[PDB]
């Protein structure tokens, strides 16, 4: 019933944790037409503009560096605070 | 029990770079502040350098801001000073104290015991012993003249310790750029010359140790 980006198990320690595979919007092969080769290199460049927008179940915006593409695992060590830090509680 | 004990120094040549380090035992460290502070020979009590609790801010004085740096490590409890280009008017006794918050100052409860540090150019050099024995009543008094030394301190014991409760030991005093002190003991003269008495000069600094057995003139 929709596109879900957290999902917390595994389809039917592991390497499919958080695998929602019905997010598939699926492939786009692009080509030149013809049996040869084209004569010219060429560039594609796709632009997406989402539209008719609903979306539900807010939550914590990530305040830590992406790792990966799958998972939310982020860097143990270097683990920031999510924003600028100053001297004293005092001081401005 | 809270305890500072802090490590390091000795005889640096002017110039020369050390770090001091103190360890913390029985408090929370991390959440507490931290300062040195050193005394001139006994007398002049001058702050140096405190950290936040954290890493957060470092403060120092007009004295030292340029080349002293202090530093914790909040894994071990451990003070840090570290103090480059190091200059005659360094010489001194440096303490970590421990800096907690009052109602609107603060204050320093606990001292550690200090590390001494003398920054100084000339050798180290072992010092000489000569007995004092006098050339008529029921007390003697006997002395050991030990001359010429240096760094401090040096130790005077007396037949190993057993004469300990009659015994002055006056401090070392600086001329020639070498120390030089005098100790007295005194004695029942039904000890002495009857018995052994020998005063035993030890001087770590050049690993030296001089006895000297104090006979009749």
């Amino acid at each position: 019933s929709a596109y879900q980006w957290f999902y917390d198990g595994y389809p039917t320690k592991d390497l499919e944790y958080g695998a929602m595979p019905n997010n598939m919007m699926g492939t786009f092969s692009v080509r030149t037409v013809g049996t040869s080769k084209s004569k010219y290199p060429l560039v594609v460049r796709i632009y997406m503009r989402m539209k008719h927008v609903r979306a539900w179940i807010p939550r914590p915006m990530r305040n830590q560096n992406y790792l990966f593409k799958a998972n939310p695992n982020y860097a143990g060590n270097s683990i920031k605070p999510t924003g600028a830090s100053r001297t004293a509680i005092t001081t401005l | 029990e809270v305890k500072l004990v802090e490590s390091g120094g000795g005889s640096v040549k002017p110039g020369g770079s050390l770090k001091l380090s103190c360890a913390a035992s029985g408090f929370s460290f991390s959440t507490y502040g931290m300062s040195w502070v050193r005394q001139t020979p006994e007398k002049r009590l001058e702050w140096v350098a405190t950290i936040s609790g954290g890493g957060g801010y470092t403060y120092y004085p007009d004295s030292v801001k340029g080349r002293f740096t202090i530093s914790r490590d909040n894994a071990r409890n451990i003070l840090y000073l570290q103090m480059s280009s190091l200059r005659s008017g360094d010489t001194a006794m440096y303490y970590c104290a421990r800096r907690v918050t009052t109602v609107a100052e603060y204050y320093f409860d606990y001292w550690g015991q200090g590390t001494t540090l003398t920054v100084s150019s000339p050798k180290t050099t072992p010092p000489s012993v000569y007995p004092l024995a006098p050339a008529t009543n029921s007390m003697v008094t006997l002395g050991c003249l030990v001359k010429g030394y240096f760094p401090e301190p040096v130790t005077v014991t007396w037949n190993s310790g057993s004469l300990s409760s009659g015994v002055h030991t006056f401090p070392a005093v600086l001329q020639s750029d070498l120390y030089t002190l005098s100790s007295s003991v005194t004695v029942p003269s039904s000890t002495w010359p009857s018995e052994t008495v020998t005063c035993n000069v030890a001087h770590p600094a050049s690993s030296t140790k001089v006895d000297k057995k104090i006979v009749p003139r």
